[PDB]
């Protein structure tokens, strides 16, 4: 639990640099956390996020998930879910065609539970700007520290304040591209995400709002470089990527030149360098968003991370 | 023919970068301390890393071919953007083992004019060799397209 | 021309000035000096320079794998030129330098063209930088 507290700070120090800035600071524009308390070098405590329910428990569960409920002639999900694993053994083509056969018969109805949470409309438009909003300074500030292994089941949504709460930070600095399976998406914008923010999609708010972290991250680079020196030296922090580790997270029935390599990456996409060109924040963001949302990357990447949810 | 030569160019390059990222080495370098229940679980990573590797190096190949393929149109369309032949030479000479690129160079680089290629006449001599003459090889079109180009300009 | 690719800083004497700029240099430019046609016409060749960096870097990457082409400095050269009574990694890395040298990248960090001109010249007219210099050289003249 060491290395979840470890996270839990750098989210503290987001949070600080947004909220001194007036143009996130007018915005609300913060992260969800909780207090994690490590005991000792294998057990320990952590807060529990009350009122708060993992978006895959509320979207694709058996009983009542929320896309049996609404939409009951399409596919199951776990009728979804034995169809990637099928092919998973096979080209990147027949993959890409059976996840866009997939996404066919699974429409998203993330977008219902604003509506039947909060019948007010005042309230509820207010609820789905901060939705909105949450997922769009989690997304950014996710990509900057290289946040993976998110799935459904690490990502808790708030049913009070429709804010999105982020848990099980063990991956982190792109470590999930070294897995098996590479991670090729930034952060999770899967269709669900997108649905449930509005008619206007990824355009309007979440754009305005990803590029205002941005800037608020370009601006403090020195800031923020310095803070991660500080802890890929840590001696007990053990953020390299393992065999390990690596077979536990995708399981089915020398230090300094890395952590040199990670900060000189770290410091690219601060400045706004992705493959060697210079890009703007409102480019950046651009291409962030465009990743995410490709189906292509959604297709090679593992079942168990739920794309199609 | 020269936006889709420099678009086809940068996804060539992108891929090779990729390949020569340290990222990548050190993807490769955890499944070769991995490998040394368990033996099932390495001998699948074994075999998906080679078919990820098969998959990339034939999209490199396609994204390979196209440029040269373009750049070769965009010379032989106009005299603007002469100097983009040295392109089309640096991705000869740095895949002459590919035997599309030397077919392109034999079949449609003849045509292109001679004049173009004064420039870097220096580097193209360099090149000249031996140990691999065939129909297709790199060598003979090399040779062929050196002595063509110095029966136009030999002074 | 055989010194190129900034290895003359790999030389015994380092080279600390991009090029020379000595005090005669700017003496003959008029009482100006640096300032007007010298820096406005350094910042228009930095333009043209930065505007055409894929054919550049593509031009000089033809250069640098030419087999016959022996511009990687030896000791025997870096001792002839200072007298008094992987080859592969050694591409790229020349490559890496001009191409941030092309896009303005100096010490990690993004400069404009007029910052950029203005470093070189600071730089040049050092008499700091200057001192250090091979006396050969003739940095006073
Ligand atoms: N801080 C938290 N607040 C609320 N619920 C939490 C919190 N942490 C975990 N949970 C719940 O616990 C479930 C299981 O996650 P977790 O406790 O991290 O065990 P886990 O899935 O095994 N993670 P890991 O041990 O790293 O493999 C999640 O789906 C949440 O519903
Ligand atoms: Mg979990």
């Amino acid at each position: 639990l060491r290395q979840d507290a470890v996270m839990q700070q750098v989210f503290q120090m987001c949070n600080t640099l947004l909220q001194r800035n007036t143009e996130t600071r007018k915005r609300k524009l913060t992260i969800c956390t909780y207090k994690v308390v490590p005991l000792s070098q294998r057990s320990g405590v952590l807060e529990w996020c009350t009122g708060t329910v993992p978006i895959g428990e509320f979207l694709v569960n058996n009983e009542d998930g929320a896309h049996k409920r609404y939409r009951p002639n399409d596919f199951s999900a776990f009728q979804c879910q034995k169809k990637m694993m099928e092919v998973q053994k096979k080209s990147f083509e027949e993959k890409y065609e059976v996840f866009m056969d997939v996404c066919q018969n699974f429409q998203p109805v993330f977008r219902y539970f604003c509506m039947e949470k909060f019948l007010d409309p005042a309230i509820w438009f207010e609820k789905r700007l901060a939705y909105t909003r949450s997922v769009a300074t989690s997304s950014i500030v996710g990509y900057i520290l290289g946040l993976g292994d998110r799935h459904v089941q690490n990502i808790l949504i708030n049913e009070q304040s429709a804010e999105l709460v982020h848990i099980d930070l063990g991956v982190a600095f792109e470590q999930g591209k070294i897995l098996p399976t590479p991670e090729t998406v930034p952060f999770r914008l899967t269709r669900d995400i997108v649905d449930g923010m509005g008619i206007t999609g990824v355009e309007g708010v979440f754009r305005r709002c990803c590029e205002k972290t941005m800037e608020v991250m370009r601006n403090s680079q020195e800031t923020l470089l310095t803070i991660v020196e500080v802890l890929l030296y840590d001696p007990l922090f053990d953020w390299t990527m393992n065999p390990l580790k690596a077979l536990y997270l995708a399981q089915r029935p020398s230090f300094n030149k890395v952590a040199e390599r990670v900060l000189m990456r770290l410091q690219e996409k601060l400045k706004g360098v992705e493959e060697g060109t210079v890009l703007s924040v409102g480019g950046q963001v651009n291409l962030l968003i465009q990743q995410a949302i490709d189906p292509k990357n959604l297709s090679r990447l593992f079942p168990g991370w739920k794309a199609w949810v | 023919f020269l936006s889709l030569a420099r678009f086809s160019d940068t996804q060539y390059q992108r891929i090779e970068n990729y390949m020569k990222s340290s990222e990548f080495e050190n993807k490769q370098a955890l499944l070769k301390r991995a490998k040394e229940r368990y033996t099932v679980k390495v001998q699948r990573e074994l075999e998906l890393d080679e078919l990820a590797l098969r998959a990339l190096k034939e999209d490199r190949k396609r994204f390979l071919c196209k440029a040269v393929e373009n750049y070769i149109n965009c010379l032989l369309s106009g005299e603007e953007h002469d100097m983009w032949v040295f392109r089309l030479c640096s991705l000869w000479l740095e895949n002459s083992g590919v035997s599309e690129v030397n077919g392109m160079m034999k079949r449609d680089g003849m045509k292109i004019p001679t004049y173009k290629f004064l420039p870097l006449m220096y580097q193209l001599a360099a090149r000249m060799g031996t140990k691999m003459m065939g129909g297709l090889g790199f060598h003979e079109v090399l040779n062929n397209l050196i002595s063509r180009i110095s029966m136009d300009h030999p002074h």
